[PDB]
């Protein structure tokens, strides 16, 4: 009956059969990965199935099998959403997976415990599938904390190096601060629509006041890794490369933006909430394309990538297009995980080298990265008819005739100029120039794993923008007629880039040296926010919490109040009381001035 | 095995015992310097510079690399605030008061464009769009049981 | 209530007619067996109560204290059958039985239909605890410790018996079903609000209510390790079930007198909280934790709603599980160090991976990672306070990063990071350490599956 | 790092560690290698100018200019080795470092693997320890009167004898165990 | 001339820009020697205690445990009640509480005010 529900179940739960062979033989030898790998690929060809159903005609359902519990009115139970969205992204998660691991099992050949890494992979793929198909906000609350701790966990994977321990904790920090408006809207929603459902959500509010939505876009910003909050993203490079390519690239990150979009009947509602939304967003892209344009290792120049493509996303959020901001999350999936193969790969052949200053003629040493990052770089660029363009073009059609800030329109548009102008640095200084590697060459490719792994995201990502976009069922009003410039911004602005970009390049032949301006400066630290975010509010608080908290307060001035008090008051009246020197004298002194009292006083 | 007279004592106040309690601390008198004598227990504990252990060196050969520490010197009273994990104060090419106002003065600035962009909206020469069975009014809201005041659409 | 007292009772002369070779043994299998018959309790109806004769009941509040309380004393023996190897069989006989005797005060202190027989056993539970914390203590504090931990107490609770034998002159009664059946509101007067506070302050002081927590971390790091358990699991939670038993009859002057402890738990769990950051012990640190949830419980209670009392009970449960597994992974890490400062031994994943599991999982739940009890309770406290008012938010979301901030802290300082070089005496973890983790662990993983056997009589 | 620090630089060390610095952060700025070179033989040509000077006082009022005109240029992101205090793989491999103390808990099953080994292991605790009785009383003797004035070690000067203090030398886990 | 770095509490002066390294005098030299001196005796001491092979412990720092009873044990008995310790313990143990109870009672009481008349459209608030 309807199979549509059977198989959405049953890909999320045979996700987990290897974990509870965790404990069996299977984890203890080295047919694990290949193992799990096999299972990733059975989940996504068994996935693909009601992605077809939903295609040929459109189906929708809400699974709620378990009553976990019912607190007088309030009934909650595991209630799975399999709309649109979900049919549609678990296919593009799974595949994705699928390849990072095929990559895994050639780049971590060496790791001592790659089982472990393996089952971690899975772990965080789980969560994520849970945080996916959430129907009600406590179940996408799992899934929302489960990402976020095996990010935790895979980022200080090798835990013997202290700055991966603190990049994990950063990690952990903004996430945290996303979490308090994600309770935040969790505590609104239940006193005031009473139901944590997203139906009864949806029926008892037609004008979502500011505060929920407030919550949401705190939260989705804490993880998507806006401008507020960041720096975090970058810094989540210091994990292996794999986890750079799955979680920090293209499944993760886009959770923000995902939380944004399932909410999306109550946010076109709220007109402050929009405008806060796009402007978050255009302030977050230009600022992290303004970051990359200037970074020397490629994994932090492809995360600034990532970080601005987040923030064109939440722009699309902003000026009221979910479905086009899916299907830009979709896109990115594809190039941005196959950009972070190519970079892992030349890292792998480099000894472990990441900076850009020292590798050099690639592009005939190593050609199938080569091609694959330079179509990579084609897609991140919109280029015409490729997986890229039929998200990116119409980001920027709809942002440039629609009733928004002119200021977030002119940042949309450098946004773009640099995200053409650091793809040109990143193939300039990766492919073309002269070698600059140590002599000892150890430069290989012939491994089946890595070729098949980059090469199907290859395919994804050169036909995969085509498929999905004349499979899917219209959901907005096209932008038919365009004043001609208008239509070609995009492409103008992104072949400026490119030839101002190549232009400054070009220049660093040249026999001459000067030194850097204050411009450049700014741009290569980041703007100075890490380093006075990160010196002076966690010094002030850390110095707090020692003096006035600790000390002065529970160590001084409680321990004074009560009990040393006390203890002072009462030693006094002790000596005071017992320092009689034993003479009668005195005693029947006071006994006779106290005999006259008694009789004066009590009569 | 430590014994009494090991232990950090009151504030010194003789150079007797400020002799004393450098010689405990393991450092020389020259070098040693208590806390101001202020309200705040510090007693006599060496008030060691502020700097962090990220900016220790780290060739050389410590007892404790990852702290970078060595076994019996005296230790920073914020030890736990500098750990290579949390504040350090490692000088920076540019000046902290020049990062401050670029950092600020960029934010600002950000902040004010936004602002004079939602006073200044952008848009197309086109007019508000129309939607049929009086602005859809059935569809949204509802409300079939008091007829409103119907709107009709203007062609040209 | 008798099928469980009376073999409780009888576990005094099985310990001391035990062989000197098989106390442990004897102890632990009969303390297991006692718990298994504490779970028939749990059922519970949606009506009135268990009441099982004029003396004892039981309710749906009591019955998950009473198996917590009932399941712990076998993981305080397993805890303390190591340190004390090198001891006189009839002092370890005597280390037993107060175990046992306080294990027979809080139960019957758990059920206890009449409120001066609370009281009588709410303080004989301070006896045991003291001799434990004064006898067997490592260090020479251990002295000022429980004279603190005794005079705190008893300097809360001596007006409370002076309120009670008042209450009961007055209305007749103090039985608590006609006190409940029968109650009248109170009227905003003098004689009124000093009477609440001689209610309210006996169970304030041993929350601890934020600046009356000073004797609370010189009582655990110098209690021995079961003592300190039984302290961080049970004996805060009296404090708890009896506000939760006694504000029947505070109404409607809790009202307004609330706000000066509700102001002083909602600013004491920010500032424990960020003491927790700046810790050089692990025994003071975890302390200080359990300082800031029960000031969190504090605010539950006082906000006086039903998902404040649910929220409540559960955070109780879960604080008690979770306080008792890290204090006894702290314990196994003193006893090989001896030294009990966290920057001492570094990178134990390195050397004892498992427990460097243990530890992972411990730092979750403390953390408050769904769908754990911890966090049903914490949620329902949140969403208890949010709807008392919506500017707790920003308090509430500034406890719960600070408190991710320390545990990840206290997990990566002693798990990660470089080995310490001149620390060549970590053996292996013994089984009895790994099962001690393993009994602490599993229940909560278990009771998160049925969480409305934790969410007290409101649910 | 192996070799003793001593108690100060020298203006001579102190002129070698900028002009390796300079020359580092030079090849940082310039990416490609000819440029460099042209660069690098231009800094050395403005480097040694000053070599035949001889008061102390101009030498130490320079290189002290230079480190002011390092600072300001001094390309902050510069390259760094992976295996650097600041390189991405500094301590990449420290969590695979396991000491050799842990070999002494393994379980008697265990140690029935790898026989050759352990009987290895337990000649080297023989040598050990009759060194260490042997060290002791030769760091004794060779040590100046009022404890050393410097953190360098004695070799060994008889024919059994072994270096002082060389266990926890010789018996570092490794570079890369895993 | 090139533009100065000015040094500040979290990005301290760099160790080539100090004008005392500079200022060679034989007492410095003096005192370098000495510093390093009582560091060679204590590495000394430390490595003679750690290479040895009949030890099988911890080896106690008494630098440590002065950090600890210094952090922790020592600052009561060196409490003294000064004009500075009084406002400042006054101050953050007591503006806070009254801050807050201000903030929420003026919360309250707006909300009360709002409930009793009647205009806070309270519909579908069930739980509580
Ligand atoms: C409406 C008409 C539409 C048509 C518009 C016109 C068409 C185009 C016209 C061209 C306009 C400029 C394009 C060139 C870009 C500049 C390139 C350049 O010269 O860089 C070298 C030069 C110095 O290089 P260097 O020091 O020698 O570095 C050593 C090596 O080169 C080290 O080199 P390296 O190997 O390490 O790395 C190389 C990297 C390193 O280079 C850098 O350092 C990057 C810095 C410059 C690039 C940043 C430009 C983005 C502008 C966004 C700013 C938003 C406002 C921010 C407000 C800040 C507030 C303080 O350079 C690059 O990779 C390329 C840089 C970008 C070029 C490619 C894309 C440019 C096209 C997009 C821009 C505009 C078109 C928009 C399209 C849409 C149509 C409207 O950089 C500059 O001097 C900066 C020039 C402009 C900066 C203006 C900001 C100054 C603010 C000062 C304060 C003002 C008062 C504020 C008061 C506030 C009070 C509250
Ligand atoms: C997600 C579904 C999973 C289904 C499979 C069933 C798994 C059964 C697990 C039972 C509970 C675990 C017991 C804790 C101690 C672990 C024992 C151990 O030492 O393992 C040695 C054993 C042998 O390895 P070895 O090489 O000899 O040892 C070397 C070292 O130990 C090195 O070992 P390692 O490096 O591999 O690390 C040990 C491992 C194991 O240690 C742990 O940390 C596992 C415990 C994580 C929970 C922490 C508390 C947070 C609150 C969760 C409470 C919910 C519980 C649900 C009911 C549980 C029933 C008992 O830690 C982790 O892998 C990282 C955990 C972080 C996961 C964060 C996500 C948690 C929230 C996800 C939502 C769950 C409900 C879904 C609701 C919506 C969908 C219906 O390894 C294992 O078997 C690993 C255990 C399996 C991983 C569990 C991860 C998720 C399962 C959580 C509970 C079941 C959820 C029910 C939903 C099913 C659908
Ligand atoms: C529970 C949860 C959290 C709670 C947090 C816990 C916080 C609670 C503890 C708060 C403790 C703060 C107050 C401590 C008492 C101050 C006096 C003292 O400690 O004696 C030591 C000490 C007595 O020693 P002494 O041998 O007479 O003179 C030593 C001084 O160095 C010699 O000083 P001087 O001769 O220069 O003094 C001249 C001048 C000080 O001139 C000034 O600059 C300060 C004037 C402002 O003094 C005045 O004019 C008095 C005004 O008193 C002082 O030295 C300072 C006294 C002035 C401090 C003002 C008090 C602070 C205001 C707090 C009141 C707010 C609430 C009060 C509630 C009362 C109704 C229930
Ligand atoms: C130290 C660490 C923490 C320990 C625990 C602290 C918690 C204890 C605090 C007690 C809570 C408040 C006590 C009384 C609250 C009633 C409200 C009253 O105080 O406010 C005004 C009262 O006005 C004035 O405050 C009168 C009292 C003034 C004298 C009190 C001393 C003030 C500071 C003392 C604090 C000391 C606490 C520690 C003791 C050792 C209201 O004006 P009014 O309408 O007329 O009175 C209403 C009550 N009626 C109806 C019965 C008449
Ligand atoms: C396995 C191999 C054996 C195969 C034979 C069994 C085939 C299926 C037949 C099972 C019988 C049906 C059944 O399970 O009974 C229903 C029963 C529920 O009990 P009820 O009383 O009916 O309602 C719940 C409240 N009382 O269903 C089940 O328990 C089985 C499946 C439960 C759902 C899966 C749960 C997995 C997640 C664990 C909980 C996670 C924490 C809670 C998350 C909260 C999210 C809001
Ligand atoms: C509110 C936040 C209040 C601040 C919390 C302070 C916490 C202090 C305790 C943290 C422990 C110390 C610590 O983490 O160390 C700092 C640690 C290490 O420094 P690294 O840069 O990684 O260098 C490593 C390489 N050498 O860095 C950090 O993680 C510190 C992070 C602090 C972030 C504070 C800034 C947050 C401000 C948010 C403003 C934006 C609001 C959001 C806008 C949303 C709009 C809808
Ligand atoms: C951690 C240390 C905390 C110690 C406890 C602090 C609070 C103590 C509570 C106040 C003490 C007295 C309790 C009252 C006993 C209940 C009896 C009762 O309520 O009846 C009242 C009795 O009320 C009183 O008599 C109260 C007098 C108070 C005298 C004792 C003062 C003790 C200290 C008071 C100030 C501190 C209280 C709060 C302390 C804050 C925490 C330190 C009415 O008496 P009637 O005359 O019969 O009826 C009136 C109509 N004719």
């Amino acid at each position: 009956m309807n199979p549509f529900a059977s198989l959405t179940l049953t890909t999320l739960t045979i996700l987990t059969i290897p974990i509870m062979m965790s404990n069996s033989n299977i984890y203890k030898t080295n047919l694990y990965p290949n193992y799990v790998k096999t299972t990733v690929s059975y989940a996504f060809t068994l996935s693909l199935v009601p992605l077809l159903m939903f295609m040929h005609t459109g189906q929708e359902m809400i699974i709620s099998n378990w009553h976990w519990m019912t607190l007088q009115t309030v009934e909650l139970s595991l209630s799975f959403k399999m709309d649109y969205f979900s049919v549609m992204f678990i296919p593009v998660a799974l595949f994705v997976t699928w390849s990072i691991m095929e990559f895994s099992m050639w780049y971590m050949h060496s790791d001592p415990f790659i089982n472990r890494f393996f089952k971690y992979l899975l772990l965080f793929l789980i969560t994520m599938m849970i945080l996916v198909t959430a129907n009600n906000l406590f179940q996408l609350f799992i899934g929302w904390e489960g990402v976020g701790i095996m990010s935790f966990l895979l980022i200080g994977w090798w835990h013997g190096r202290t700055d991966a321990n603190t990049a994990a904790l950063q990690a952990i920090l903004y996430n945290r601060i996303g979490d308090i408006g994600f309770v935040l809207s969790m505590a609104w929603f239940l006193t005031h629509s009473n139901a944590w459902d997203l139906q009864q959500i949806f029926m008892l509010n037609n004008e979502c006041p500011n505060m929920p939505l407030i919550g949401l876009l705190l939260a989705a910003a804490g993880k998507s890794a806006q401008f507020g909050l960041h720096p975090w993203l970058p810094s989540a490079m210091e994990g292996p490369t794999p986890v750079s390519a799955l979680l920090h690239s293209s499944t993760m990150v886009v959770a923000g933006v995902f939380l944004l979009i399932r909410f999306y009947p109550l946010m076109e509602t709220n007109k402050l909430v929009q405008t806060m939304t796009l402007c978050l967003g255009a302030i977050t892209t230009l600022f992290t394309a303004l970051c990359a344009i200037t970074q020397n290792d490629i994994k932090k120049i492809v995360a600034f990538s990532t970080s601005s493509q987040l923030g064109l996303m939440m722009v699309t959020i902003g000026i009221n297009q979910p479905h086009l901001a899916f299907l830009h999350i979709c896109m990115h999936a594809f190039f941005k995980a196959m950009l972070f193969m190519c970079s892992g790969s030349i890292i792998h052949s480099l000894n472990d080298e990441q900076d850009i200053r020292k590798m050099g003629g690639l592009y005939k040493a190593m050609p199938f990265t080569t091609t694959a990052l330079i179509i990579g770089s084609l897609a991140l660029t919109g280029m015409p008819y490729l997986t890229g363009f039929y998200s990116k073009d119409l980001i920027i059609e709809a942002v440039n005739m629609s009733y928004t800030n002119a200021w977030a329109l002119l940042m949309t548009l450098i946004a773009t100029s640099l995200t053409a102008a650091y793809s040109t640095r990143i193939i300039f200084f990766a492919f073309l120039g002269k070698p600059r590697f140590p002599p000892l060459v150890l430069i290989n490719e012939n491994n089946p794993l890595l070729i098949n792994s980059i090469k199907r995201l290859l395919i994804g990502s050169i036909f995969a923008g085509f498929i999905i976009s004349n499979n899917i069922p219209p959901m907005t009003v096209p932008n038919t007629t365009m004043p001609l410039y208008m239509k070609m911004t995009a492409l103008i602005v992104t072949i400026m880039g490119f030839m101002l970009a190549l232009e400054l390049n070009n220049t660093t032949y040249y026999l001459k040296f000067k030194y850097p301006s204050q411009t450049y400066k700014f741009s290569n630290m980041l703007g100075y926010y890490p380093s006075i975010m990160h010196r002076l509010p966690t010094y002030h608080n850390l110095s707090m919490s020692q003096k006035s908290a600790s000390s002065l307060l529970d160590l001084i001035w409680l321990e004074t109040i009560l009990p040393k008090t006390t203890s002072f008051i009462q030693m006094k009246m002790s000596i005071m009381v017992s320092n009689q020197k034993g003479l009668i004298k005195l005693y029947f002194l006071s006994f006779l001035i106290t005999i006259m009292i008694s009789m004066t006083l009590f009569n | 095995h430590v014994t009494k007279d090991m232990f950090p004592g009151p504030y010194p106040k003789t150079p007797e015992e400020r002799a004393a309690a450098a010689k405990k601390y393991n450092m020389r008198v020259e070098d040693y310097e208590p806390y101001p004598d202020d309200g705040m227990g510090y007693g006599d504990y060496p008030k060691l510079p502020d700097r962090s252990q990220q900016e220790r060196d780290p060739w050389y050969d410590w007892d404790h690399p990852d702290l970078r520490l060595n076994w019996g010197e005296p230790i920073h009273w914020d030890l736990d605030m500098y750990i290579r994990n949390r504040v350090d104060t490692s000088p920076t090419p540019v000046s902290w008061n020049t990062m401050c106002k670029h950092l600020f003065g960029f934010v600002a600035f950000m902040l004010f464009m936004f602002w004079v962009g939602e006073i200044y909206p952008s848009y197309q020469p086109v007019g508000p769009k129309q939607y049929p069975y009086n602005d859809l009014y059935l569809e949204r809201g509802g409300d079939p049981t008091k007829e409103p005041e119907p709107v009709v659409h203007y062609e040209i | 209530m008798l099928k469980i007292i009376i073999p409780t009772t009888m576990l005094l002369p099985m310990t001391w007619m035990s062989k000197h070779n098989m106390i442990w043994i004897n102890a632990t299998v009969h303390s297991l067996l006692i718990s298994l018959i504490s779970l028939s309790l749990l059922n519970q109806l949606g009506e009135n109560s268990l009441n099982f004769s004029l003396t004892f009941f039981s309710d749906s509040l009591s019955a998950p204290l009473l198996v917590l309380t009932t399941w712990l004393l076998p993981l305080m023996l397993m805890a303390s059958q190591s340190h004390l190897s090198k001891e006189t069989t009839t002092r370890k006989k005597l280390y037993i039985t107060m175990l046992i005797l306080l294990q027979l005060f809080l139960i019957m202190t758990f059920t206890a239909t009449e409120l001066i027989l609370f009281y009588i056993l709410f303080e004989a539970t301070l006896v045991p605890t003291l001799i434990i914390i004064t006898r067997w203590g490592n260090q020479t504090e251990r002295l000022n410790a429980g004279l603190y931990f005794l005079f705190y107490t008893l300097a809360g609770s001596l007006p409370l018996l002076v309120a009670l034998v008042y209450i009961q002159n007055t209305t007749g009664s103090l039985n608590f079903l006609i006190i409940h059946y029968w109650s009248h509101p109170l009227s905003n007067s003098w004689s009124n609000i000093f009477m609440w506070l001689a209610c309210i302050m006996a169970f304030m002081v041993k929350m601890p209510l934020y600046g009356l927590h000073l004797w609370l971390p010189k009582a655990h790091v110098e209690a021995p390790i079961a003592g300190s358990m039984v302290l961080a699991a049970v004996l805060l939670k009296l404090g708890g079930y009896g506000m939760m038993r006694i504000t029947t009859i505070l109404n409607p002057l809790t009202n307004y007198m609330a706000y000066p402890f509700l102001m002083l738990s909602m600013w004491g769990m920010i500032m424990t909280s960020s003491i927790c950051l700046r810790q050089t012990d692990l025994k003071s640190l975890i302390a200080y934790s359990s300082v800031s949830h029960m000031a969190l419980v504090i605010v539950a209670i006082m906000i006086q709603t039903p998902w404040s009392f649910m929220g409540a009970t559960a955070l109780m449960i879960a604080h008690g599980l979770t306080s008792s597994m890290l204090f006894c992974l702290a314990n196994t890490n003193y006893e090989r160090v001896h030294s009990r400062t966290m920057i001492l031994a570094r990178g134990l994943q390195t050397l004892l991976p498992l427990m460097a599991t243990w530890w992972l999982v411990a730092s979750l739940t403390n953390l408050a990672l769904p769908p754990s009890i911890n966090l049903i309770g914490e949620l329902f406290i949140i969403t208890a306070s949010f709807s008392w008012s919506n500017i707790t938010i920003i308090l509430m979301g500034m406890n719960m990063m600070i408190t991710a901030l320390y545990s990840l802290y206290m997990l990566i300082t002693t798990q990660r990071g470089k080995y310490t070089h001149h620390i060549n005496n970590i053996k292996p973890s013994f089984t009895r350490e790994n099962a001690l983790m393993a009994l602490h662990i599993l229940p909560l993983l278990l009771l998160t599956l049925n969480p409305k056997m934790i969410l007290g009589p409101l649910y | 790092a192996f070799s003793a620090p001593a108690a100060y630089l020298t203006h001579q060390q102190k002129v070698l560690r900028l002009y390796k610095r300079a020359l580092r952060h030079l090849e940082s700025w310039c990416v490609h290698r000819d440029k460099y070179r042209y660069f690098a033989c231009l800094m050395r040509a403005r480097f040694d100018e000053h070599k035949n000077e001889k008061d102390m006082v101009k030498a130490t009022q320079l290189l002290r200019q230079a480190e002011e005109e390092f600072w300001y240029g001094q390309h902050p992101q510069p390259y760094i080795f992976p295996e650097s205090p600041g390189g991405t793989s500094y301590e990449r491999y420290e969590c695979y470092k396991v000491p050799e103390w842990c070999l002494d808990d393994w379980h008697p099953s265990e140690k029935a693997m790898y026989p050759d080994y352990f009987a290895k292991r337990e000649q080297w605790k023989r040598l050990r320890r009759e060194s260490w009785e042997r060290e002791v009383k030769q760091l004794q003797e060779e040590t100046p009167p009022g404890g050393p004035r410097t953190e360098a070690l004695p070799p060994a000067r008889k024919e059994g004898d072994l270096p002082p203090l060389w266990w926890h030398i010789v018996t570092r886990p490794r570079e890369r165990p895993m | 001339s090139f533009p100065k770095y000015k040094p500040s509490r979290l990005a301290t002066l760099p160790a080539t820009l100090d004008p005392a390294e500079y200022d060679i005098s034989p007492e410095t030299r003096k005192a370098q020697a000495e510093r390093l001196a009582i560091r060679s005796r204590l590495k000394r001491e430390y490595l003679l205690q750690y290479n040895d092979p009949n030890r099988l412990g911890v080896i106690e720092d008494p630098a440590l445990i002065r950090w600890t009873y210094a952090r922790s044990a020592n600052i009561y008995p060196n409490f003294r009640p000064t004009p500075k310790t009084s406002l400042l313990g006054a101050l953050f143990g007591i503006g806070p509480l009254f801050f807050w109870y201000y903030v929420f009672k003026t919360d309250r009481d707006k909300k009360e005010k709002l409930i009793q008349e009647g205009k806070l459209d309270q519909t579908f608030n069930i739980s509580y």
